[PDB]
């Protein structure tokens, strides 16, 4: 699809040189067609350039080589002068258009881990670490001890507390001041009938 | 399982091709012979090129490949979705997000937006930045404005990491920093108009996406863009928002909206120019605001309406809108002198 351009370049110039001949309308797949015609002319002078220098021991085409080739290829040189008092002199030289260029990036992390390492060539790229390589995860460590018994009393001390709230308010209720249904609602008596089963029972 | 019948050109246009160079009366079977005799060279040349660019190395044949061929009971602790050397890049993220070097905030866009099928490092990231957005609202600083807004404009443009499960804890911190209060200083309030042309930027980017599904991205952002504008005794922050917000969602969003609003804010335009005793922080911020919606929407006009008659288009825009509508109409015709 890039190459298209030096094609339609091509048509272009047969274009200018049909206005240097004064064509006002054209047909424009017969245009094309001789375009064609024109750079299967320039491959033709360039083949008989080729299989006609490799008859030497050089390679390079001399100006005498081509001028032979064109004597073989049917043209009288000597309208070659002439012709520029038509050609650079008539026809304004169209310019080429080629716009290249290199953009700029940055991925920068901080990982190679491995410039030669074993299979040793000094002619690579070692990207990252971030891509190439993984790793593993635990996520859960804390080991302290006395926090960690610290916590255990600590939950200890809330389930006495809970269960302690919890049948203060549940069953018979004698308190320490008059009224202590929120501070200290302590538990009263039971009596019942057989005391040294239960506080002599492992 | 297959059947190459003879492709035959049909005898009667050959005759006709035939005939245009005016040969004879013809008979069938000759013309029949040979289009199938032409077909078989033909499709001998295809099987030469097919060879050809088989060895050229390409499925394509171009013109000049037949020129060419014309030569003829505890369970285990867990694991995250993380590594340990990807959650330090992430950590390298984070951190470049914070970056005061913009040599560093390059490196971080680009990485960004840059990082195809990375997927994993994917809501987590997305998750506490929303709520470092909500966090940075409450505390107010406009450069982590500025870096969050512009990361996810990275990560909308990252080509290969799909928004669409991990939408709805991004869109209204998004919109958070559209409607109001990104106040740091009071007369440091001028960046963040630039912001809220930003943040709405990127709505516009959102919103060419998403809406073909159920209607969250269009009918409910303009339903809250709408309601918002009829929200009276708000601050003006809230009323730029909201239209630039408007703004962003392209031509005919503003002609259906902004054909009553055109008159309807030039009162609200005179009811903030010559009017309040004095408070400047308000006024300088509502006439800026006025001054640059006018001409933002003035492009919409301009595409509608001709350039004529600007005394009579100021009576058409409640006055206050000319000779800075017609300045623009002036601007969009030099536009337009452009092309």
């Amino acid at each position: 699809n890039y190459h298209l351009a030096r094609r339609r370049t091509l048509q272009v110039v047969v274009s200018s040189l049909l206005t240097e001949a004064g064509f006002e309308s054209a047909e424009k797949a017969s245009v094309e067609t001789l375009t064609e015609m024109l750079q299967s002319y320039i491959s033709e002078i360039g083949r008989s350039a080729k299989s006609y220098c490799e008859h030497t021991a050089r390679t390079q085409p001399t100006l005498s080589d081509i001028v032979v080739t064109l004597v073989e290829m049917g043209f009288n040189v000597d309208t070659l002068p002439a012709y520029a008092k038509r050609s650079q002199r008539m026809v304004i030289t169209x310019x080429x258009x080629x716009x290249x260029x290199x953009x700029x990036x940055x991925x920068x992390x901080x990982x190679x881990x491995x410039x030669x390492x074993x299979x040793x060539x000094x002619x690579x790229x070692x990207x990252x670490x971030x891509x190439x390589x993984x790793x593993x995860x635990x996520x859960x460590x804390x080991x302290x001890y006395q926090v960690l018994r610290e916590k255990a009393a600590s939950q200890r001390r809330d389930v006495e507390r809970a269960l302690t709230r919890f049948m203060a308010k549940t069953g018979e209720t004698q308190s320490l001041f008059k009224d202590d249904v929120s501070t200290f609602p302590l538990i009263a008596a039971r009596p019942f009938t057989i005391p040294y089963l239960t506080a002599l029972l492992p | 399982k297959l059947k190459l019948s003879n492709t035959v050109l049909p005898s009667e246009s050959m005759k006709v091709v035939a005939e245009s160079m005016g040969i004879a009366q013809i008979q069938e079977e000759t013309c029949q012979l040979l289009t199938d005799e032409v077909s078989y060279r033909i499709k001998e040349i295809a099987q030469d090129a097919l060879k050809f660019m088989h060895m050229g190395k390409r499925q394509k044949l171009t013109t000049s490949d037949i020129d060419y061929a014309l030569k003829l009971x505890x369970x285990x602790x867990x694991x995250x979705x993380x590594s340990v050397e990807q959650q330090l890049y992430y950590k390298e993220i984070t951190e470049a997000c914070v970056g005061s070097c913009e040599a560093k905030r390059a490196e971080a866009l680009q990485s960004i937006a840059t990082d195809p099928g990375l997927y994993q490092m994917l809501p987590r990231f997305s998750t506490f930045i929303s709520e470092g957005v909500r966090v940075n609202v409450v505390q107010n600083n406009l450069a982590l404005l500025i870096y969050l807004m512009r990361m996810v404009k990275a990560l909308m443009d990252n080509p290969t990491l799909y928004l669409e499960k991990y939408v709805h804890e991004l869109i209204p911190a998004v919109m958070t920093c559209i409607v109001s209060r990104q106040l740091c200083l009071r007369p440091d309030v001028d960046n963040h108009w630039a912001l809220r042309d930003f943040a709405a930027r990127l709505v516009a980017q959102i919103c060419k996406h998403f809406s073909t599904t159920t209607n969250n991205i269009q009918s409910r952002i303009t339903k809250t863009f709408t309601k918002s504008w009829v929200d009276e005794k708000t601050p003006w922050t809230t009323r730029y928002g909201s239209i630039a917000g408007l703004a962003e969602l392209g031509h005919d969003v503003i002609k259906t909206l902004i054909l009553p609003r055109l008159q309807q804010e030039g009162e609200r335009i005179r009811s903030v120019l010559d009017g309040p005793v004095l408070s400047n922080i308000d006024r300088i911020g509502a006439d800026h605001v006025q001054s640059l919606l006018l001409k933002h929407c003035a492009p919409v006009l301009a595409k509608l309406r001709p350039p004529p008659d600007n005394q009579d288009a100021y009576r058409a825009e409640f006055g206050s809108l000319g000779p800075l509508l017609c300045s623009q109409v002036v601007k969009a015709r030099a536009q337009a002198a452009l092309q």
